[PDB]
This record gives structure tokens, sequence and C-alpha cells, in this order.
């Protein structure tokens, strides 16, 4: 009997689809405030997925912080959970380096570091995303130089201090670290080697692991067998591929954390450090790796 | 979106009208490569070449 959300709130078009869930906008009319609604059909869940869908809303209570999606308000109904969002308008932060054309280092280092202090963030709190990836960077709003904003933890654990466990597969295969497909025991550096793979998209536009045969894709994450190839990767300055470096290292132990790498000079001092050239390539290639990802999307859908 | 799906075709074509079989085997894994090429029908429209295929056809039947 509990319709708080139909009560109290009006819902408009869709913003974003999921597997098991849409996201809405929608007002909440008394006040005439925006959010963001994910909503949950729950009539037929499973038990497990009772458990993650509830898991997600204990995180994503728990997590305030400039560069995360803030949770306004969460409602239980008779079929339906919705999680009510700050509405964030600037869209996939990958869309809007090439729509606004023009990027370099000294822009990918203003970006990743706000992807560091979220996942600071998250790790202080004893949370590991797991899903740190392109879909899940959005952008504040469409102003100029909006904040980055972490969103999706549907895929988010809760860790206990710094110990380790098998936590399970989970992720997208281009952004797996090596101890998961490993299966090894794991736990918070998982979010950097991931940071590592977004790092190196944004510095050439296209990710450093890739093949279509994906045991061969894992074999090669595994190896950590990446390159720098020539030329794109003349012009990027030494700090930068350090940091991917670091970030891209196999022994999650010796892997740099979200700290570290805020301490990192390519991040810490990006005003003398980070290249400020525009990486035209980077724009074009990103162009096209935004295009396979929604085309990939778009093709199994239809399959 | 049929407006991104087109437009994402366009792109990965090089901003062609049309996208040939060997750009989706590039571009795409050998499986929705083979499956595209298989379901494209042909581009006959304005600055058509031997192979050019037509992902608009494609893709306006679905979106
Ligand atoms: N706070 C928000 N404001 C605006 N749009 C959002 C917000 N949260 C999510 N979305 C849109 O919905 C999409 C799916 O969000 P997400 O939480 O990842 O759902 P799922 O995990 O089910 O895919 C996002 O990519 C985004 O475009
Ligand atoms: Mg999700």
């Amino acid at each position: 009997t509990c319709t708080r959300f139909t009560e109290e709130y009006q819902l408009f078009e869709e913003l974003g689809k999921g597997a098991f869930s849409v996201v809405r906008r929608c007002v909440k009319v008394l006040a005439g405030q925006e959010y963001a609604a994910k909503i949950i059909n729950t009539k037929k869940l499973s038990a497990r997925d009772h458990q993650k869908l509830e898991r997600e809303a204990r995180i994503c209570r728990l997590l305030k912080h400039p560069n995360i999606v803030r949770l306004h308000d969460s409602i239980s109904e008779e079929g339906h959970h919705y999680l009510i969002f700050d509405l964030v308008t600037g869209g996939e932060l990958f869309e809007d380096i090439v729509a606004r054309e023009y990027y370099s280092e000294a822009d990918a280092s203003h970006c990743i570091q706000q992807i560091l202090e979220a996942v600071l963030h998250c790790h202080q709190m004893g949370v590991v995303h797991r899903d740190l990836k392109p879909e899940n960077l959005l952008l504040a709003s469409k102003l100029k130089g909006a904040a980055v904003k972490l969103a999706d933890f549907g895929l988010a654990i809760e860790v206990e201090g710094e110990q380790q466990a098998w936590f399970g597969f989970a992720g997208t295969p281009g952004y797996l670290s090596p101890e998961v497909l490993r299966k090894d025991p794991y736990g918070k550096p998982v979010d950097l080697w991931a940071c590592g793979v977004i790092l190196y998209i944004l510095l050439v536009g296209y990710p450093p692991f890739w093949d279509e045969d994906q045991h061969r894709l894992y074999q090669q994450i595994k190896a950590g067998a990446y390159d720098f190839p020539s030329p794109e990767w003349d012009t990027v300055t030494p700090e930068a591929k350090d940091l991917i470096n670091k970030m891209l290292t196999i022994n999650p132990s010796k892997r740099i954390t979200a700290a570290e790498a805020l301490k990192h000079p390519w991040i810490s001092h990006r005003s003398t450090v980070a290249s400020c050239m525009h990486r035209q390539e980077t724009v074009d290639c990103l162009k096209k790796f935004n295009a396979r990802r929604k085309l990939k999307g778009a093709i199994l859908a239809a399959m | 979106t049929a407006e991104q799906v087109i437009a994402s075709f366009r792109i990965l074509a090089s901003d062609k009208p049309y996208i040939l079989a060997e750009e989706l085997r590039r571009e795409l894994p050998p499986d929705q490569a083979q499956y595209c090429i298989k379901r494209m029908p042909a581009y006959s429209g304005p600055g058509s070449v031997p192979g050019a295929l037509d992902y608009a056809a494609f893709s306006s039947a679905l979106y």
C-alpha cells in the first residue's frame, strides 16, 4: 500500500537503459525539482537479484562525493524499487570529448584526477566499484568544464579494510584485471587497473587490449601485453606513460593506488607536466570507439 | 536511437553513405561483421561502388 513515488513523483522520458532497470527523468511534483529515477521491476526477481538490488541501494546511499552520482531518495513499492538520483545532464564523458573536438593530456589529466577522486572515495568507504568503464563516466551538466560523475554501482561490492577475497566474475571483458581473470582473490586494485585502461583510451582513443577472440583477449590482459606504438605515442609525455604503466601493473600488490596516483606528477603537477598539445588523432579514434560501442550494443539487441 | 545507429555505421564508414564488407570486418568482431554482410542489401544510391552495402537500409528495417 506504500506508493510514495507514485504519489509524489511524475515520470518523463527514458534517459538510459539497463539490463534489468531503466532510468527515467522524474519531477518531485510538489517541489518541481527534476531527478533521475532508476527503476527496477521487482515482481519476479530472484532472491539473489533482490540481494544485489538491495546492495546497490545501500552503497548508493553510502557514497557522497562531488564526482559520484548523488542519491536523493529511495522508495520501495509493491513491484517496483526506485533509486532517485540528482539529475546529471552532461551525458557520457567520451561523447563530450568528441563533441567539443579538442583534447590534450592536460584535459585527460584533469578528467582522470576526478575519476581517481571518486574511486579513492569509494575505497575509503570500503566499496570497490568493479565496473569502471566509459558508459559509467558521466558529466554533471552541459556546462564547459562540468564535473565528471561516476555512475552505476550495480556491480559494486563491499570490502573490509584491505582484505582480498574472490568476489566473483563481474565486469566488462576489456576492463577486467589480471587477478580477476586468474580467479585470484582481489579487491580495490581492480579499480585502478580499469582506470589505467580508461586513461590509455583518453590519451590515444583506442583500448590497450583488444581481440575478437575473448580467450586471447584474456591471455593478453593477464600478460599485461599492451604497447605504446608509434606514431601516436611518440608525442605523449614520459610521465603520462609512466602513470599508465603503474596502473597497468599485473601484480595488484605493486599496482599504484588511487591515493598514490593522485600524487603522481602528471596529475598533481598537471600544469607543468601534462602536455597541452591537442591530439587530433585521439579524438578521431574516440569517435570510432564510441560508434563501435553503440553499434555493438544496438546489434546484439537485434540478434 | 535510429538517428545514432546509422550515424554510428557512417562513422565506421569514414563518413561514406555506404559501408564496405572489409570495413565491417575490420571494425567489428567476425560475428556481427559477417552477420551484417549477409543482411545488408546493396547500396545503389549516389556514389555507389562495387561491394557498397546499404547500412541505412539494414538499419531502418529495425529501428
Ligand atoms: N543521475 C543520473 N542523471 C541522468 N541520467 C542518468 C543518471 N543515472 C543514470 N542515468 C542514465 O541511465 C543510464 C543507465 O544508468 P545505470 O545506473 O548504469 O543503469 P544500469 O546499471 O541499469 O545500466 C546511464 O548511462 C545514464 O545515461
Ligand atoms: Mg547496472
